[PDB]
């Protein structure tokens, strides 16, 4: 699965 | 077509989320009818934040970060590039 980061 | 956006960090950050694959490389996929290796993309934009004000939109695919090509890049590589500057970020994006 793809992953996410808040930047 | 690809476009360049400059974003200056608020103390809350750039105001967007980046989403995509953990690994390097992978199957090609066309974006707006043009062929690319896998691209990370913008999965959220904070209303009124720096990215929003700069014209970044949900779904934008990220082709370059700070002048470095990130076609096929790992998520870590893209995040590390986003973090390269103290306060400025330049992206090449493709809106979908």
């Amino acid at each position: 699965d793809d992953i996410s980061t808040v930047v | 077509s690809p476009r360049v956006v400059r974003i200056v960090k608020s103390e809350s950050g750039y105001g967007f989320n980046v989403r995509g694959q953990v690994s390097e490389g992978g199957q090609l996929r066309s974006i707006n009818g043009e062929l690319y290796a896998p691209l990370q993309h913008v999965s959220a934009v904070l209303p009124g934040g720096a990215a929003d004000r700069a014209g970044v939109r949900k779904g934008d695919r990220i082709l370059e970060v700070n002048g470095v090509n990130v076609e096929g890049a790992t998520h870590k590589q893209v995040v590390d590039l986003i973090r390269a500057g103290e306060k400025e970020l330049i992206l090449t994006v493709l809106s979908v």
